[PDB]
This record gives C-alpha cells, structure tokens and sequence, in this order.
C-alpha cells in the first residue's frame, strides 16, 4: 500500500 | 436522367466497387449513407452530389482532405465539376443536374474560405485562382452565393451574469513583488490559470493537428498554439515541483503541498482538467512523491481530494473519460488525449483501400480524425465567466522554473533537493531553517463574498 | 489471471506507435480504434500460461515531458523503443532508462531493447551498436518491422518473460 495520499 | 459521357466530364463514371465502398454496419445519418473509400473523383462528386446537399460530409472532407490531395488540386477538381457539358430534355437535366451540382460547389467553395482559409493566407496564388474562378459565374440563381463567397473572402483579408468578486490574501493589489504560491489567493490562482489555460485551449485549431503535424519536424512553424498550450502546462507542473521542494523546512513544506492541493480543489470546481492533471503530475513526480515525510501531515480531507485527481489518470484516464463526458461547459479538456488518439488513428489505419486491383482514398479513418477535432472545437465555444487580473495573470505568463538550465539538469537538480531535504532511509532527517516571513495558514477555498 | 502493466518509452515523430499497434491488431485487420479499451488489452498465452497484457503507449504526448513520470509509476515492464532510422532516438535510450530506474526506485526494472524498422529510410543504427548497449545494461535487444509485424510479438513476450524471471 498504496500512494503517500492513500487513507 | 442522361448525364454525359464519362469521356468528356469524368464525374459522369457510375459507381462500382472498384470507386466508392460505403460503410455496411452503420445507419445512415439523415438518410444519407456513410462513405467508406472511394477513388478523389467519386469524393468530389459525393462532396457535390445533386440528389441532396451533404454538411456533415463537406464539414470531414475540408477538414481531412490535404493527406491524399493538394488545395491546388481540389480547386482544379471542384472547377472541373462545376463546368457540366450537355449531352426538349435538357430542362430537366439543367434543373436536377446541372443547377445543384453548381449550387453545390459554390457551397464548398464558401465553407473553403470560411472555415478553412489558411489554405489560402499560405498559397496566395489558389487565392487568386479562386477568385478567378468565381469572377467566372454567370448565373442568376448562383448571383448571391457568388456574392456571399466575395464578401467572405474580402472579410478574410484583414456575460450576461457578473463575474465573481477578486480574491486576495497576502499579496495586495498592485504589489507583484511580493506574489507567490503562498501569498497570492489560492482561489484566485486557479481563476487566473483556468483563464489562461482556457485561452490556451481555445486558440489551438485543427491545421496545427490533422496529418499528426505537431510531432514532425515541421512542429514549431505547424502547431505553435499547441505548443505554447503544452509547455505553459509543463512549465506549471515544474513550477509546482519546485516550490515544493526548494521549501526545505518541512512544516513549510507541508503548507506549500497543502495550498497546492487547494488550488487542485478549486480547478476541480471550476472543471480545469489541464490544471487538475497538472497538479496530479508534480504530485507524481520523482522528487515529490517520495516526500513521505510532507505527506504524512497534509490532513486526511486534502489526501482524499488528492486521491480523487489522481485517480482520474487510472485506466488508461477511465475516470477522466466518464468526468469529461458527464460535465457541461465551460471546462479545460486534457489535452494529451486527443493527440495520441488522432496520432493512432492516422498512423494505425491505410490510407489506402484496394478493391479489384483499384486504390481508393480511405476515408473512414479521415472521419475519425474530423470525429476527435470535433469533440475538441465542442469545448472551445464556452468561455469562463470570471475575470482577469492583469497583474497575476502577467506572474503566471512569466514563470520560468528552469531559466536557463536545460531540462536534465533542472529534474537532476529538483531530484537532488529532494534527497538533501529528506534523505533515504537509514539517513537520519535533518532539521531546516523556515524561509517564509508571513503566516502559513490558508484563507481557505471558499469566497469573502 | 495474471494482468502485466507494459509501459512504451521512446522519442516522438518516428512512428513508435506501429509497435503496439500491430501487437493489438488481429494480424490480418488493418483497421485500429484507440478510442475503445479492447486497443490496448489483450489476452495472449506466453510458455503456456494465458496472462492479459495491458499495454500504455502515450505516443504524441511527448511534449508532456513533466508527465512522463506519472506514466512511467504505472508500469512494472518497458519497452524502450527507437528507430533504427534516428540515431538521435538510439541516443535518447540512456536517458529513458535513467528515468524509469528512479521512477521505479530499482536498479533492475524489467525492461526490453527495441529497434523499430518503421520507414524505408536507410538504417542508421547498426544491429551491433545497439546488441553492445543492450549488453551493458543486461536486457534483450529485439528489432521489429512495423511493414511486416516481425519482432513485434518477440519484442512483448520477451518483455513479459523479464517481469516472470525478475
């Protein structure tokens, strides 16, 4: 997981 | 109806498999069949044909036609059509044959130098031809046609609600000095870039596109507002980039990325997909999206509106694609699309069908390229209702992230910055000094008034 | 299942796009729709085993340079494409990979070589230049012809077997 902006 | 002899006006060959091939699982738009090849002869006459006019055909053929015939050569054929030799039943022949086929040239001749008059700002010599040409007819019924096209081409050579109040923050008016990423407004910054960007969009025109001209040699003389739309883009992402990484203290930093996403939220409002996928491109850059350290306090909100842009690029652009079509203008389209469509439709399709040994003029895949230049003049007819700051419209014009450096050294010093400002892992963080003197906090995305 | 996202790096206005191109096509249909989602998946059988490839060609976009890394961060294999006609796209190569190993974070991305015959243009890139560059960076060099859809099927499945063997 997943992208630095991923909750 | 007897029509002459193919031997004296070429136009008069019936059709046959072996000149024009129509389209077998399409329904007809208006009655009308869909053309799928056919030899320039039987083009023409299907561009010209005397049982009913054709828009939407004469709309494609102006369009897409320079791939397989010059403009030298298309006046030469649409003046060779028009001059019909006759075969009591002539009155017939005159009325259904001869008088609309006539009618029909003298109406591509006017979609010619009204919508396409570069053709003839570029060869003045097929301006002079053509004004010879229709010095030549002599009719009544062509008197006020022939006199439209002269009024044209003489022409040729030569809100209804208010706008929403300017927003301001640090930076007052008047004080470009002092005008940044952080002290300008951030909803201003996206009214201000959509407006540009819009601009940008709405002055690239079709000749800069059909024949693929912006990826060839030629490209800086062909596709000159597309380039200048695409590099303002680049230069947007890259300035992005660079604010935030060169803002070394990491709080700051965070501040920097999180007003960033505000400006994204508000191109989001405004429907500014080249300004969406502008920021969604320096948040996937090298140097930014390793920043785990300024992502792990921009607040769980921006993330979400973070995630969202992003996730318009999946796919393949899935989720661009379902947007785009579901919103209703004004909006700034994406364009990088559009251009690897109409490349792949150009470079993956013959220009050339071969039927009984005889080549026929592809011109199904000239109407897919006219289909996407199309969708693209849809969105350029609807401006913003907003207005324009001189003064920030001016900073935006006139950032050069990269000055002189070229573009290797730019990222390789952006991807530097980077690593200095956070460093890989095992490395420990270090500490930077604040560079802003101002408050760090946002006004926020929502108007004053 | 397995789906393997392919990712076509190369220099602009030298016909790049003939590679997938003819990959998607049926191999006796000329016609090609990019606009539709079937132009860039297929499903194909490598070694015996069936795998989807979904293959990402951004070919005309190449002004978008600042882009070029949100479309690479969607690939795990690449196809890193010149024209053996354009010796200045043979030079772009290093650079292409620089790019995808930062982007990857990896010194070792699966990646493939591929030298494009896409004119009639003479050849100015020599088969053996290009083997040695292959060569010192440790990935195949394949050569396709886009008049006569040699190499093209060589150039995927070779890729793909990089991203099995990885």
């Amino acid at each position: 997981x997943f992208h630095p902006w991923s909750v | 109806m007897r029509l002459p002899s193919a031997d004296v006006y070429r136009f008069a060959e019936p059709d046959s498999e072996e000149n024009i091939i129509f389209e077998e699982n399409m329904q007809p738009k208006a009655g009308i069949p869909i053309i799928k090849a056919g030899t320039v002869i039987k083009l023409i006459e299907r561009l010209t044909y005397h049982m009913y006019a054709d828009p939407n055909f004469v709309r494609t053929f102006l369009t897409t036609y320079r791939s397989f015939c010059k403009p030298q050569e298309l006046l030469s054929l649409i003046i060779e059509r028009f001059e019909i030799p006759e075969p009591a039943e002539l009155k017939r022949f005159r009325k259904e044959y001869i008088q609309p086929v006539q009618l029909r040239v003298l109406n591509v001749c006017r979609h010619w130098v009204e919508h396409h008059f570069y053709d003839f700002e570029r060869d003045a010599y097929l301006l002079q031809r053509m004004e010879e040409f229709i010095g030549t007819v002599r009719g009544k019924a062509m008197k006020k046609w022939v006199e439209s096209i002269t009024k044209i081409i003489q022409r040729k050579k030569i809100f209804q609600s208010s706008p929403p109040t300017v927003e301001w923050h640090i930076s007052r008016p008047g004080h470009i000095e002092t005008f940044d990423l952080l002290t300008l407004h951030p909803i201003e910054i996206a009214r201000q870039l959509t407006l540009l960007e819009s601009d940008l969009y709405r002055a690239v025109q079709p000749s800069e596109l059909v024949g693929s001209v912006w990826t060839k040699e030629d490209k800086e003389i062909n596709s000159p507002n597309l380039l200048k739309m695409i590099r303002h883009t680049t230069n947007l992402t890259l300035w992005f980039e660079k604010c935030i990484v060169e803002t070394e203290n990491l709080e700051e930093r965070v501040a920097v990325v999180s007003r960033i996403i505000e400006i994204l939220q508000v191109f989001q409002e405004l429907n500014n997909f080249n300004g969406v996928l502008e920021v969604v491109s320096a948040m996937n850059s090298s140097p930014v999206y390793r920043l785990d350290h300024t992502f792990e306090q921009i607040p769980s909100r921006q993330k979400k509106i973070l995630e969202e842009a992003h996730e318009l690029s999946e796919d393949h652009y899935k989720k661009y694609l379902a947007k785009l079509r579901s919103i209703n203008p004004p909006c700034v389209p994406f364009f990088g699309i559009y251009l690897t469509n109409i490349l792949k439709t150009e470079e993956g399709n013959p220009e050339v069908l071969k039927r009984h040994g005889k080549e026929l003029i592809n011109f199904s895949k000239r109407r897919k390229v006219a289909e996407i230049t199309g969708e693209i003049q849809q969105y350029q007819n609807q401006p913003y209702c907003l207005r324009v700051e001189s003064d920030i419209k001016r900073f935006f014009e006139n950032l050069n992230p990269m000055g002189n450096s070229m573009e290797k050294e730019f990222t390789d010093y952006l991807f530097n910055k980077s690593l200095e400002i956070e460093p890989r892992n095992p490395k420990p963080l270090p500490r930077f000094p604040k560079k802003y003197s101002y408050p760090l906090k946002s006004p926020g995305v929502r108007p004053s008034n | 299942m397995t789906e393997y996202k392919l990712v076509v790096v190369g220099a602009g206005g030298v016909g790049k796009s003939a590679l997938t191109i003819q990959l998607i096509q049926n191999h006796f249909v000329d016609e090609y729709d990019p606009t539709i989602e079937d132009s860039y998946r297929k499903q194909v059988v490598i070694d015996g085993e069936t795998c989807l490839l979904d293959i990402l060609d951004t070919a005309g976009q190449e002004e978008y340079s600042a882009m070029r890394d949100q479309y690479m961060r969607t690939g795990e294999g690449f196809l890193c494409v010149f024209a053996i006609n354009n010796t200045k796209s043979f030079e772009d190569i290093h650079q292409y990979r620089e790019q995808i190993k930062r982007v990857k974070d990896s010194d070792d991305v699966p990646m493939v070589l591929v030298g494009n015959k896409c004119d009639l243009a003479a050849r100015t890139v020599e088969s053996r230049q290009a083997q040695d560059l292959a060569r010192s960076y440790g990935i195949p060099y394949i050569e396709t012809s886009a008049k006569t859809r040699q190499g093209v099927e060589d150039a995927f499945y070779t890729l793909v077997r990089e991203i099995r063997q990885h």
